RNA sequence: GCGCUGCUGCAGUUGAAACGCCCGUAGUUGGCCCCCCGCCGCCACGAGGAAACGGGAGCGCUCCAGGCAGGCCCGUUGGAC
């Protein structure tokens, strides 16, 4: 029965999503062929998803979701390749994007001491994640998505609002 | 930025292992594209002039080659800059000299004289399996050779035996623990040993752990590990069994030789 | 399942005119006299401790040949945190090595309170600890300091010696 | 506020020795102090000491026998390469024959001679002679 | 008197080495446990509760008997106040200074003291906001301090 | 030279130099304790990646500045690291 319930939520979404006349164009997932939604039986899968790998797991939200995002790594058409890093959220005012702060250390030989530095890194945040400031995120490298963006979020641990900011290299 | 490819090569910028004199001149031979790459090959002229000494200058090498006095993998070559690589076949019937090009312990090219029983085949490393036109499977080797319709049992990184006259696979040695290998890249070029362990890191290189015949252990990445048989080399190898001595022993040997 | 538990339990039933013990361990001393420890379950320690002195004396008189000591059994965990990969589990502080040993020391001789501990570091001799006890009591516990030291060494590899102040 | 307990302990010890006393008290009872004192005792500078418990930063008592001339700490723990020790030795100690430099390593607290033998390095705690 | 002054005395209390109860103790933790409730039901701060227990009932330390502190007991019984007592008393002193100042506005020592008290309040409130002992939304403001005092008291 | 730019390693009562005093954010610095789990730094080893220069093994350009030669019965002569 579980499959039948899922299709109705998926099938229903594509309707009022069409009645959302404000949108210039009908947003759709490329892989699927529009027309399956007319099949009364659950003879075809209505949604597409993949496995990122590297030991990561596809969130249930993407599988049971109803959104469209070409740049999402699970439901879109982009791949994760290269370096995987960790950081904290600095800003989240953008539509589907954030700014990640990274902490490291620099060594000065003359004084035999260190300095604390920081950098700002922009990432694309899929609708499958809920993130606020100070959370810890894992980002994976991808192809250029914009002028300053080459990373996409794949994981995020939660944090509490009250927590004295602490220099956190990762 | 140069508007095109590079056709020269300064002597001071040449690879170290070619052993070219600093005062020889400003220029050095530039190998041409072929079976092997620039940093994994050596030109013919260097072998034929700076080692065997059968020639004293560029011109003599030109005449010798254009007269068709050298065979490479059963095929005469007339380019002085033709690249010679690893596990190749060198034949000069005029003086009945047959050599297979291998690596010494110190990390330089050498000529191993051989017999007529085993000069009809060469060993090659397979590192790419792909679908070509019409979907027909293919494979490639370290010497830029393609074979159509291989056996499904053959996988990547394996080693292949092929006749010189005909590029038809005879036997293939698998890549597995407990097999003799020859290192062909980096700090450990020329060392012979047997595999002990294999550790893989996702998305990056794969490291191989081997033990020499005398118990020495060393490591390297999978991109420069070559299989040469099952527990025993299939081919004849230099006098020493792939043992890299320490500095003390080399100094002692030099003193003895002096 | 040992012979000693049977007769000590018989004595137990002969005292009142409910409470049971987990196990028993006996250890010898330099003299032929041994000492027997009773591994009481942790929750019932206090109930056994209301008048433990009377019970130990009556047990000593009933069955001679070795001294009877009563102590609880505490567990020791060897990792502050646990990394299951999902959530990290904190070990409670009561299950550390140091707390258990100190509690054992206090329990070995509860009726007489310890007024101080000191560890000495000789030049070469293995470092050792000496405790401090009231002068109000001495001959009561003077004859049984060797057994206390022996049992402390047996349970805890650490050694000790006793003094009075 | 109090920060480096070891520095205060060493300064008190040196001041007491200067007027030739025999027994001293040191409020902190840290493990690092204990290992420092153990090394001093084994090398033969301070003989015996005891730790006095109180549930509130135990106190420690030590005995003196002369011999010791100086002892200090290095406030920011540098990193000492296994092969870069002769420079510090020459800069800090009076002679290469005697003296002990304390380094904390992954193998525990030891002296510069021991680490030189094992060809490993670490961080520096202090010195005495 | 160090954080916002120059003096440095050392008047403190030194609790005993031994954690055991007195040999004349005749109370099981229950008797003390309900006594706390009765005093709590009368709007008594924990410190006064401890003084009352020590004086009338001759109990030097509660932890030695019940194995727990007073505020932990109150919280387990769901009677602990929402604002910790020290911050509340700080706010009381601030309010009293503010009222005395509104009465007359030529005294400057009072303004100096008020500045110090507000600084201390802000520091402590930040610390309590961390550790999740107070809501993040909690904020101390000069103009509506008395309301938060009375409503939460 | 210069410990007259002072990380190692300057001076600050009187020679030049402690803000008139308090609060206070960024910043820097933070007592003691858990015997083994994860993470950061840290130390050691290793891979990988240009030579020349520099260090350095051997060779009597008549020595040397240099060069990688050279002898006969040469480690596969050597040019290691
Ligand atoms: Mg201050
Ligand atoms: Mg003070
Ligand atoms: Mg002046």
């Amino acid at each position: 029965r579980r499959a039948l319930e899922r299709a109705e939520t998926l099938r229903k979404a594509a309707y009022e999503m069409a009645e959302n006349q404000h949108e210039r164009a009908y947003h759709k997932q490329s892989q699927i062929f529009q027309g399956r939604f007319l099949r009364k039986d659950n003879a075809r899968c209505l949604r597409f998803y993949k496995s990122i790998g590297m030991g990561y797991h596809t969130p249930i939200t993407a599988i049971n979701g109803t959104y469209i995002d070409k740049k999402c790594p699970f439901t879109g058409n982009v791949s994760i390749r290269g370096r995987i890093l960790r950081g904290v959220v600095h800003s989240a005012k953008m539509q589907r994007s954030i700014i990640v702060r990274r902490d490291y250390l620099h060594f000065v030989q003359k004084y035999k001491r260190y300095e604390r530095r920081h950098k700002h890194v922009a990432a694309h945040l899929s609708p499958c994640f809920r993130v606020k400031e100070g959370d810890i995120v894992t980002i994976g490298e991808c192809r250029p998505l914009s002028k300053t963006i080459r990373f996409n979020v794949i994981k995020v641990e939660p944090v509490s609002e009250a927590a004295k900011k602490r220099f956190s290299p990762f | 930025m140069a508007r095109g490819v590079r056709k020269h090569l300064k002597r001071l910028n040449a690879p170290k292992h070619w052993l070219l004199d600093k005062m020889g001149g400003i220029w050095a031979p530039r190998p041409t594209n072929g079976p092997h790459g620039l940093r994994e090959c050596i030109p013919l002229i260097l072998i034929l002039r700076n080692r065997l000494h059968y020639a004293n200058t560029y011109a003599e090498t030109s005449m010798i080659l254009q007269d068709k006095n050298v065979l490479i993998d059963g095929k005469p070559r007339t380019d002085p800059t033709f690249p010679v690589g690893f596990m190749d076949v060198f034949e000069i019937p005029k003086v009945h000299k047959t050599f297979r090009v291998l690596y010494d312990v110190k990390g330089r090219f050498t000529l191993v004289p051989i017999q007529s029983n085993e000069a009809g085949f060469k060993l090659c490393r397979v590192q790419k399996i792909f679908l070509g036109d019409k979907g027909m499977p293919y494979l490639s080797t370290h010497d830029a050779r393609t074979i159509r319709f291989p056996h499904p049992d053959i996988k990547t990184n394996d080693t292949i035996k092929i006749n010189l006259k005909t590029g038809k696979i005879d036997e293939w040695y698998k890549f597995d623990i407990g097999k003799i290998v020859m290192v062909t890249g980096g700090r450990n070029c020329g060392r012979i040993g047997t595999i002990q362990a294999i550790d893989k890191h996702m998305g990056s290189y794969t490291m191989i752990r081997m033990k020499d015949t005398e118990g020495t252990e060393f490591l390297t990445r999978l991109c420069n590990v070559f299989v040469i048989g099952n527990d025993s080399p299939a081919v004849a190898i230099p006098t020493t069994k792939g043992i890299r001595p320490d500095i003390i022993k080399n100094r002692e040997l030099r003193l003895r030789s002096i | 399942l040992s012979e000693l538990e049977k007769q000590v339990a018989g004595t137990l039933l002969k005292l009142e005119d409910t409470l049971y013990i987990s196990s028993v361990k006996e250890i010898a001393v330099d003299g032929d006299k041994k000492a027997a420890v009773v591994y009481v379950p942790y929750p019932m320690l206090q109930s056994f401790q209301k008048n433990s002195e009377a019970l130990i004396l009556k047990l000593e008189k009933n069955h001679s040949g070795h001294r009877f000591i009563i102590v609880a059994n505490r567990t020791i965990m060897k990792n502050a945190y646990v990394f299951t990969g999902k959530k990290s589990i904190r070990r409670p502080r009561s299950r550390t090595m140091t707390s258990v040993y100190n509690c054992i020391l206090d329990d070995i001789c509860y009726p007489i309170h310890v007024i101080g501990k000191r560890t000495l570091y000789p030049a070469g001799s293995n470092p050792r600890l000496q405790v401090v006890l009231p002068k109000a009591v001495y001959n009561e516990v003077s004859e049984r300091t060797k057994t206390y030291s022996a049992v402390y060494k047996a349970l805890t590899e650490r050694d000790t010696e006793f003094i009075f102040m | 506020v109090r920060i480096n307990v070891l520095r205060d302990a060493l300064k008190s010890i040196c001041n007491a020795q200067r007027i030739g006393k025999k027994q001293v008290i040191v409020r902190p009872s840290s493990k690092v102090i204990i290992e420092f004192l153990q090394l001093m005792q084994k090398n033969g500078y301070i003989s015996d000491f005891a730790v006095v418990d109180n549930h509130r930063s135990n106190r420690i008592v030590v005995n003196l026998i002369g011999r010791l001339n100086k002892a200090g700490v290095i406030s920011p723990r540098f990193d000492i390469p296994a092969n870069d020790i002769e420079k510090w030795v020459v800069n800090l100690l009076p002679s290469r024959l005697f003296g002990h430099i304390i380094l904390t390593t992954s193998q525990g607290i030891m002296d510069h001679i021991e680490a030189q033998h094992r060809q490993i390095g670490g961080k520096v705690i202090g010195y005495f002679y | 008197g160090r954080m916002h002054s120059k003096g440095k005395g050392i008047s403190r209390s030194a609790i005993p080495y031994t954690r055991a109860p007195a040999p004349w103790n005749k109370y099981t933790p229950e008797d003390v446990c309900e006594q706390i409730c009765k005093l709590a039901k009368k709007g008594t701060p924990p410190s006064r509760i401890g003084l009352i227990l020590r004086d009338q009932f001759a109990i030097g330390q509660v932890k030695n008997v019940t194995g727990s502190k007073i505020v932990r007991i109150l919280k387990a019984k769901g009677l602990a106040p929402e604002i910790p007592e020290d911050l509340y008393c700080m706010i009381k002193k601030a309010v009293a200074i503010r009222k005395h100042l509104e009465r007359s506005r030529r005294d400057k020592d009072s303004k100096f003291r008020l500045i110090l008290v507000e600084s201390r309040i802000h520091r402590l409130a930040r610390y309590y906001r961390q550790a999740r002992r107070l809501p993040p939304t909690f904020r101390y403001k000069s103009d509506q301090a008395a309301a938060l005092l009375a409503t939460y008291a």
